[PDB]
């Protein structure tokens, strides 16, 4: 975060000194529990592929990463708030 | 009245489906309706047995009739809700259980196959909100070409999203004879349409060359299209009457590479049929990077044109078959003698070739003299002697195979227990060797390779 | 006559701090 | 999406952990 703001910084360089990101998963935790169950029950269900993705971006930015396009975080948002907010019109 | 026996029909029918008699009771029931056309009851118990049976074309049917021809048979929307749950037909069947529900609250209810409806349909708004994954919003979004930008700096004629005229495509051979480029829009709308057509080709390319039909096949060029430039004028343009098939291994090495492909990718749209093109086995981002392909492109182009021609690249085949009876490939032959071809079309396009299974013995095997068969390293799990291709061409029904991975004297050899041959198109390749050069041809009428001797030397 | 409002007169600080790779050692990078 | 930070991440993450947790129908 700090590097990215350096205004008269060469970043060439910044491929090479960015570090390769590790995912921990809390095994205790129910969403993890239930999406165990749920990648067991079917391998290639893109529901599960959605899911991963949405709880990535959402560990990502927690943990101090900037989301590399927040246009499409925030369509997702939009999505599951028309969900729960009861718009009879899905279209 | 008919009805006397219309009871007794669906009596004997309803007590057939408690029995699991269900051809008797669809019998029975449809008698009930050759008796009565319009009672909705007899409709909607023949749905019933249709659900039993799986015959839903005409539990739908029947589960329709039975509602249109009594709008207030509240039971019928019931068993209609039946069928759209075994059918998927998910915002029908809450709307048909909520009225029943309401209209009839119990306690071994309708209402645990609607908390069902609801557990399920909930779970698919859901996925549907998180849902992305549809998510390929192309390389020229935007469309970039209707951008106008237009330049012709280079007096360049246009050229349309129809095939290109050969004329240019002379014009453009001269517009290399005097090291001149193409115009930017021109360029991506052809890289468009190269993707369009390649992208769909079969990833193993299959043909039969006619008896009386020949065939001039193309390796290794490095980049340099001179060789091609001359072989396009000495055995004739590459017209529908050559029919050239060409090894790939044209980023391979940088050095008029651009103007290599965009020629190819030219001709490639005159002349599909007739014009083929591999990819060739020095050819991934890791060696378009290392020969300074890549510095070319950000040379001559913002690097998004890097990003259209690396989409274009991937979508090059592996092989080619001509009559079932000769195999083209650029490395060498398999790691089992046991591949097969529709598993061969069942090889998965869209990656980087691998260090082992059929994309690298197709690119980085490497044909020896002797028998056997060798271990994992150089893109690769194994490369071969006469033994396994004894017992592979006999099981797809092959004579021999075609190479392009090695530089040999005359531009070729036949090797490989006479099972396998050599060609490419440069003489002069490389440090490695001076080799001349030369283009096999193959006649339907005789497949044993013939040649053209090709001394044309740049450099 | 009012209190009114003052567009401030900002300040751009353009200092460097410096910052060094630890990179391979040789024999990192030869043997490892 | 106007380009600020959070003042605290989690509040935001644990909203979105509730939504998961409803969608999914964990609790
Ligand atoms: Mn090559
Ligand atoms: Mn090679």
């Amino acid at each position: 975060r700090i590097m990215k703001a350096q205004a008269l910084r060469d970043n060439s360089t910044m491929g090479y000194m960015m570090a390769k990101k590790h995912l921990e998963i809390n095994p205790d935790h129910p969403i993890v529990e239930t999406l165990r169950q749920k990648a067991e029950a079917d391998k290639n269900d893109k529901a599960v592929k959605d899911l991963v993705v949405l709880l990535f971006e959402t560990a990502l930015l927690s943990s101090g990463f900037s989301l590399e396009d927040p246009q499409t975080h925030s369509n997702r948002i939009y999505r599951m708030i028309k969900l729960g907010l009861g718009i009879d019109e899905d279209e | 009245g008919a009805l006397k026996r219309a009871e007794e029909l669906k009596t004997q029918a309803n007590d057939y489906f408690k029995a699991k008699d269900y051809e008797n009771a669809i019998k029975f029931y449809s008698q009930a309706i050759e008796l009565n056309p319009s009672n909705a009851i007899y409709y909607g118990n023949r749905s019933l047995a249709y659900l039993r049976t799986e015959c839903y074309g005409y539990a739908l049917g029947d589960a329709t009739r039975a509602i249109e021809l009594d709008k207030k048979y509240i039971k019928g929307y019931y068993r209609r809700a039946a069928s759209n749950m075994a059918l998927g037909k998910f915002r029908a069947a809450l709307r048909d259980y909520e009225t029943v529900v309401k209209v009839k609250p119990h306690d071994k209810d309708a209402k645990m196959k609607y908390q069902e409806c609801n557990k399920i349909v909930k779970q698919k708004a859901f996925e549907r909100a998180i849902a992305g994954d549809e998510h390929k919003r192309s390389v020229v979004d935007s469309l970039d070409i209707e951008s106008m930008t237009i330049e012709d700096e280079y007096s360049g004629p246009k050229l349309e999203d129809g095939k290109v005229t050969i004329s240019f495509m002379k014009e453009l051979m001269q517009w290399y004879k005097d090291q001149k480029k193409l115009h930017r829009k021109c360029a991506y709308q052809i890289l468009v349409q190269v993707k369009e057509v390649l992208s769909k080709l079969s990833t193993l390319v299959e043909t039969t060359l006619k008896e009386t039909e020949k065939i001039t096949v193309c390796g290794d060029t490095h980049g340099q299209f001179y060789d091609l430039l001359n072989i396009f004028e000495l055995n004739g343009l590459p017209s529908e009457t050559n029919p050239y098939i060409f090894n790939g291994d044209f980023v391979d090495r940088g050095s008029f590479s651009v103007e290599v492909i965009l020629t190819l990718f030219g001709f490639k749209l005159l002349y599909p049929d007739h014009f083929h093109l591999l990819r060739g086995n020095a050819e991934t981002d890791n060696m378009n990077q290392i020969y300074g392909f890549e510095g070319e492109v950000k040379a001559k182009y913002t690097a998004q044109m890097y990003e259209l021609f690396s989409e274009v690249f991937e979508w090059l085949p592996l092989a080619q078959c001509i009559n079932g009876k000769v195999l083209i490939m650029h490395g060498g032959l398999f790691s089992e003698d046991g591949v097969t071809l529709d598993d061969i079309r069942k090889i998965e396009r869209n990656r980087q070739p691998p260090d082992s299974g059929p994309m690298c013995d197709l690119l980085w095997s490497d044909p020896q003299p002797q028998n056997g068969r060798s271990i994992s390293k150089r893109g690769v799990s194994c490369q071969f002697g006469p033994d396994v291709t004894k017992a592979f061409l006999e099981e797809n029904n092959l004579d021999y195979i075609i190479r392009s991975h090695e530089v040999k004297a005359e531009g070729y050899e036949v090797a490989h227990g006479g099972r396998c041959v050599t060609v490419f198109s440069a003489p002069n390749y490389c440090d490695q060797m001076g080799n001349k050069a030369s283009y096999i041809h193959l006649q339907g009428s005789d497949l044993r390779p013939q040649f053209h001797q090709f001394t044309a030397v740049p450099h | 006559n009012i209190l009114l409002f003052m567009g401030y007169m900002t300040k751009d600080n353009l200092a460097i701090v410096t910052q060094w790779c630890e990179g391979s050692s040789l024999y990192k990078h030869l043997h490892v």
